[PDB]
């Protein structure tokens, strides 16, 4: 009942949040499943992401086992590294690696252009830019607009 | 005991001008220490000092990011006369 | 800017002399010495049981045998104008005293 | 209005603000 | 709470875990001296010391645990030791860009020129078209056709950063050697009537234009990217356009 064994019994009922005591929730269907022991099945295992420690049901992102090995599990939730685009060009995109506090965040004067590769910080020579909020709404709407344009164009 | 320029630093025009006592420059009470001066004062040459402060302007003034460095420019650059364009010198 | 107060190396070792000699508590596990005397025993005989007491009793033997070692040890480290016992004191106070060839 | 009420109503069903800015990264990169 | 940070005590750094979080709104600390009792501070349990030392901190003397402040530890602690290594040492010695710009517009200032430098003429004081109305119309009708919000908030920073320019710069270099006198009584009158001087409902569009051509040295002069420097000389480029298109109704005498 220990180990991979989170998978033969009831017993780690414990999906339970340890450092609040509260039902850790799985992003998807917003609710924790564990039934009682007089009705195990009726719990849905559920996992919590290593990177950012948000629960999923395993039969959410569907999966059929705890990791518990190997590397470490990341939601379907963040942010691609390899962005392997067609258009066969076949042309990557990998986001930088992280680089020593070397690192550069130097400052836009925003609003639309300023066309970094795909780094960025969010803010309220491998220069991370340094990407606000309100640029990225007003980017994406006319990215959408202007393109639905040039489709009338064609 | 630096000598004053004995020509606005403004315009170049001989007359009547008010001397900087920090530095040689001289201005005409209508081309108006300098701002210069009193900008290199403020920072007691402190280069650090300087980035600070303009990123912390660039902050606060969020709608005219743009320009924003030139905006401080304007604020610690003495003045001086107007040119037309030189695209030949 | 402030270190902490660490005692000088041998104060602390002194301390602790005096604490283990005042009391009389057994100072090996008794459950990794169970272990140990059932693992012995097994190789004199299987399916074996011990008596709470029959283990208890060894331990306080084998307690007093080692503690009594232990001086005639720190005995002889001393003889050798040394403070440190090694393993050759060891060897030397069991010579003598008739256990070792 | 629709879309001056999108990222507004996303800033409340992934709640965690961390989930925010990735999902604005995520968006970013298109 | 229960999380690595860095603490200050005199002018080095000491690792440390916090213990309690105060929050002086609701009075009560998650598991104090008056001068940080108003303000969140920390209870911390310093690494490597015992419990003695634990000890309420304010936001000021604790810093995150991250890289830079790591590095800054370690330089605290060098320059320390190398200041302790300075003062022995004492003792022991004791002890013994380019922009395009239509010529018509050239000939247009050229003429400017001509009549203040060499005719000897001054701009009329404040002028019947304002630089704030030429930015206005502009943007006005620059992007009157439709909606794009954020090619629109590019248009409408560039319009509100030219009048700043304007009323920033108008006294400092968009002015000959002439109109300096016209200033000082412009100034002179503003003074006695308690009003700030506001270059852009006065001047016109001359020193705008003025303004565009001495703009390549200051655009020059900055930190901005590549990409921000070719996006506003494209704008200016497109400002030129429109006011050519316009250049009779601005600059014809
Ligand atoms: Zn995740
Ligand atoms: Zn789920």
């Amino acid at each position: 009942g220990q180990s991979i064994t989170k998978l033969d019994s009831y017993n780690p009922d414990t999906h339970i949040d340890s450092n609040s005591g509260k039902f850790l929730i799985c992003y998807k269907c917003n609710q924790t499943r564990l039934g009682s022991w007089s009705h195990p099945e009726n719990s849905r295992l559920i996992m919590t992401c290593d990177y950012c420690q948000t629960p999923w049901h395993l039969d959410c992102v569907p999966r059929a086992s705890f990791k518990n090995l190997g590397s470490k599990w990341k939601c379907p939730l963040h942010s691609p590294t390899k962005v392997y685009k067609k258009i066969v060009n076949y042309k990557v995109w990998k986001k930088q690696r992280l680089i020593n506090k070397n690192q550069l965040y130097y400052e836009p004067l925003q609003k639309i252009g300023y066309q970094n590769n795909g780094n960025i910080q969010i803010i309220p020579d491998f220069k991370i830019t340094q990407i606000d909020e309100n640029s990225i709404k007003y980017d994406f709407f006319d990215k959408i607009y202007k393109s639905k344009m040039v489709q009338k164009r064609k | 005991d630096f000598e004053n320029e004995d020509f606005c630093s403004a315009c170049n025009q001989s007359g009547s001008f008010l001397c900087c006592d920090t530095c040689p420059k001289s201005f005409h009470f209508l081309c108006l220490h300098c701002n210069e001066c009193k900008f290199k004062i403020f920072i007691n040459n402190s280069m650090a000092t300087l980035k600070k402060i303009e990123s912390n302007f660039i902050k606060q003034n969020n709608n005219v990011k743009i320009f924003a460095k030139l905006l401080f420019n304007i604020d610690s650059h003495n003045p001086k006369q107007f040119q037309l364009p030189n695209y030949i010198k | 800017v402030k270190k902490p107060h660490r005692y000088r190396p041998g104060t602390v070792a002194l301390r602790e002399i005096r604490r283990y000699q005042k009391s009389t508590e057994l100072l090996i596990r008794k459950l990794p010495f169970q272990r140990l005397v059932r693992e012995i025993a097994q190789d004199f005989k299987t399916d074996l049981r011990f008596q709470s007491s029959a283990v208890m009793a060894l331990q306080e033997a084998s307690e007093a045998y080692l503690v009594a070692l232990f001086e005639d040890t720190n005995l002889c480290a001393i003889h050798a104008k040394r403070v440190t016992i090694m393993p050759k004191d060891i060897q030397l106070a069991r010579r003598i005293r008739g256990e070792r060839a | 209005n629709e879309e001056v009420t999108f990222f507004e109503k996303a800033k409340r069903y992934i709640g965690n603000k961390h989930l925010y800015t990735e999902f604005l990264k995520i968006l970013n990169l298109y | 709470l229960g999380g690595r940070c860095l603490a200050f005590h005199g002018p080095l750094m000491y690792e440390a875990k916090i213990l309690k979080i105060w929050d002086p709104s609701s009075k009560m600390y998650t598991s104090i001296p008056e001068e940080i009792i108003n303000g969140k501070c920390f209870f911390i349990h310093y690494q490597g010391w015992k419990s003695s030392w634990d000890e309420w901190v304010g936001y000021d003397r604790i810093r995150a645990y991250n890289e830079e402040n790591i590095a800054m530890k370690k330089r605290l602690a060098n320059e320390a030791k190398e200041a302790k290594k300075s003062l022995l040492e004492q003792q022991k010695k004791k002890k013994l860009i380019s922009l395009q710009i239509p010529i018509k517009l050239k000939s247009v200032l050229v003429d400017d020129w001509e009549y203040v430098t060499k005719d000897k003429k001054i701009c009329r004081l404040p002028a019947d078209v304002t630089v704030e109305m030429v930015l206005n119309k502009y943007e006005h009708e620059v992007s009157q056709e439709l909606e794009s919000p954020g090619s629109q908030s590019q248009l409408s920073e560039y319009c509100a950063g030219l009048k700043l320019y304007f009323d920033k710069c108008l006294g400092n270099m968009l002015l000959y050697r002439l109109e300096r006198l016209q200033y000082d009584e412009l100034l002179k009158k503003s003074s006695k009537d308690q009003k700030p001087l506001v270059p852009i409902r006065i001047y016109g569009a001359i020193h705008l234009l003025r303004l565009i051509s001495v703009l390549p040295e200051l655009i020059s002069s900055t930190t901005m990217d590549l990409q921000s420097c070719q996006l506003l000389i494209k704008q200016t480029e497109d400002f030129l356009v429109w006011l050519l298109m316009h250049v009779d109704e601005y600059f014809n005498d």
